[PDB]
RNA sequence: GAAACUGCGAAUGGCUCAUUAAAUCAGUUAUGGUUCCUUUGGUCGCUCGUACUUGGAUAACUGUGGUAAUUCUAGAGCUAA
RNA sequence: UCGCACGCCCGGCGGCGACGACCCAUUCGAACGUCUGCCCUAUCAACUUUCGAUGGUAGUCGCCGUGCCUACCAUGGUGACCACGGGUGACGGGGAAUCAGGGUUCGAUUCCGGAGAGGGAGCCUGAGAAACGGCUACCACAUCCAAGGAAGGCAGCAGGCG
RNA sequence: CAGCAGGUCUCCAAGGUGAACAGCCUCUGGCAUGUUGGAACAAUGUAGGUAAGGGAAGUCGGCAAGCCGGAUCCGUAACUU
């Protein structure tokens, strides 16, 4: 029902993102993107609202040394929304989820982009604020 | 000379600026048969919070103490050695609760030692909540 | 269709143009380019800065 | 959208649902208070001149 | 006489001892350095300048409902302190 | 302002109250103050001080007195008569148990005084709250949901889980 | 092997900024830019720079580039001869 309508996407492997849940993480060690089938010395990328593969660096130690699927919320870089309007939330952010779609938290800090509650629709209902 | 603070310095009784053709001066007694001293009077000082020349009376305690510093201006640090006895070890005990009173330099010859009888009054500062009523001689050394 | 008020300039925006901003605790912000856009990010009253209308606003300037 | 009209000189009330936006043009962008000519309103609603008020949204 | 407008109480009581080592707390004291709901004893024609009672607003009620959801709420007609 | 009997003169004079009131005293208090009394620790000996720590002058707030707070003056104040610091399976007291006596241990538990309703931070009304079977935020938890939003504090009464 | 960016022992040393005989600008003094000029501003180059987002994921290897940098007031650990 819901399609991608591809963004602007700035996030590879390797960037730290804040955690803006209540799972005790503090940041999240990007390690690769799911769904990306990927192209030589190409790293791969991730923008708002994709799956990704984490892992948290500092924070709670029953999370960290361990691999981690998240959901990039926010993003630093600005991107094209369809109807023509260009998006940056000043940091980078990403939720601790599963493979269906289920928070391992229950709350959110700041806001979570529209493209991003759509195609997640759980990670929506604990948004405070939308766009 | 005087008035050497930031404000007009004088005693809120008292009124000169009324038409002209020795400054006038209001005090009080203190009460529990205490004298008022000669200088007090005498002297040109102003000080509120001395119970003869300020707005600040003596109730509830009466103590004593022997002063051991005056290293402050306008008022002492006292020394009070009292003895408690211990009931279960039949001895007594050497306990001291030092404190700052407020010494009025309406007395001028001051020593250590000297033996100073102290009157309980409202809060003046964050802990001292007493004045120098009066001041004894110390045990001889007149000289 | 929603042409809308510049958050930092006060310039109407069109809806072909522009930049959206939104800081973490929740609101959103309007910038007309990034000469605006820089201005905000560095802590500048627009109260201060002369070409805004929120100057004409309160210095009472045109009209 | 409903149109809650009343009528402060008789004291009566009706509800009218109007399904055109073009029907509903003269009334958008009004504030409190605001004398809007609501002679588009119909073929029978000739001089009549309204005031809104607003009143809920699509949530309550 | 339902319900509603208006006063008082709901800061009482029950539970627990997390916190706290001259701090709480316990005994003598002072507000001559302040308040005080209610109750009681009093001043309450002391002032020198339409009163046979002034004014206009509302809840209840009639009517429209909005919402998935609440001890949510408004528009029109009022009316009393 | 309202309610109940009801009267005197030839329209004018009077009763019993309720309720709330400007103020002074009463009561319940509350808070500020004095002196005295507290477990252990030197493998805590020097502590504190322009980030008021100690006094004065002058101000602000406050219910008033005060570095409670603010600008300037003095660098003082305390400690071997154990200060400061740390721990305390420490709310304290009246008291309870064992006892010749001297004590020891316990004391959250029906009385008194202090604190609090998960945590601090802030607050309207109300005399009286920084209340929480009252609010405003955040944090941790946490309910419904149609996904737009709403809604909660049993260290109360019973009762359920760990 | 040359009018060769190489090498070759010494005297004097203005003003400003600035700790400084450091770097930069100016005066006295010296010169025509160093074996030539004109026209365009293609690629690839050499020497300088700038880059939204990430920040070493590149590479044998943080190589190169980049960050800090002066002064004043605090504050400064492990170890130790």
């Amino acid at each position: 029902s819901g399609a991608k309508f591809r963004i602007s996407l700035g996030l590879p492997v390797g960037a730290v993102i804040n955690c803006a849940d209540n799972t005790g993480a503090k940041n999240l060690y990007i390690i690769s993107v799911k769904g990306i089938k990927g192209r030589l010395n190409r790293l791969p990328a991730a923008g708002v609202g994709d799956m990704v593969m984490a892992t948290v660096k500092k924070g709670k130690p029953e999370l960290r040394k361990k691999v981690h699927p998240a959901v990039v919320i926010r993003q630093r870089k600005s991107y094209r929304r369809k109807d023509g309007v260009f998006l940056y939330f000043e940091d980078n952010a990403g939720v601790i989820v599963n493979n269906k779609g289920e928070m391992k938290g229950s709350a959110i800090t700041g806001p979570v982009a529209k493209e991003c509650a759509d195609l997640w629709p759980r990670i929506a209902s604990n948004a405070g604020s939308i766009a | 000379d005087i008035q050497t603070e930031r404000a007009y310095q004088k005693q809120p009784t008292i009124f000169q600026n009324k038409k002209r053709v020795k400054l006038p001066r209001y005090y009080k007694n203190i009460g529990l048969g205490f004298k008022t001293p000669k200088e007090a009077i005498e002297g040109t000082y102003i000080d509120k919070k001395c119970p003869f020349t300020g707005n600040v009376s003596i109730r509830g305690r009466i103590l004593s103490g022997v002063v051991t510093k005056m290293k402050m201006q306008r008022t002492i640090v006292i020394r009070r050695d009292y003895l408690h006895y211990i009931r279960k070890y039949n001895r007594f005990e050497k306990r001291h609760k030092n404190m700052s009173v407020h010494l009025s330099p309406c007395f001028r010859d001051v020593q250590i030692g000297d033996i100073v009888t102290v009157g309980e009054c409202r809060p003046l500062s964050k802990t001292v909540r007493f004045n120098v009523l009066k001041v004894t001689k110390a045990a001889g050394t007149k000289k | 269709m929603k042409v809308e008020l510049c958050s930092f300039s006060g310039y109407k925006i069109y809806p072909g143009h522009g930049r959206r901003y939104a800081r973490t605790d929740g609101k959103v912000f309007q910038f007309l380019n990034a000469k605006c856009e820089s201005a905000f990010l560095s802590k500048r009253n627009p109260r201060q800065i002369n070409w805004t209308v929120l100057y004409r606003r309160k210095h009472k300037k045109g009209q | 959208m409903k149109l809650n009209i009343s009528f402060p000189a008789t004291g009566c009330q009706k509800l009218i649902e109007v399904d055109d936006e073009r029907k509903l043009r003269t009334f958008y962008e009004k504030r409190m208070a605001t004398e809007v000519a609501a002679d588009a309103l119909g073929e029978e609603w000739k001089g009549y001149v309204v005031r809104i008020s607003g009143g809920n949204d699509k949530q309550g």
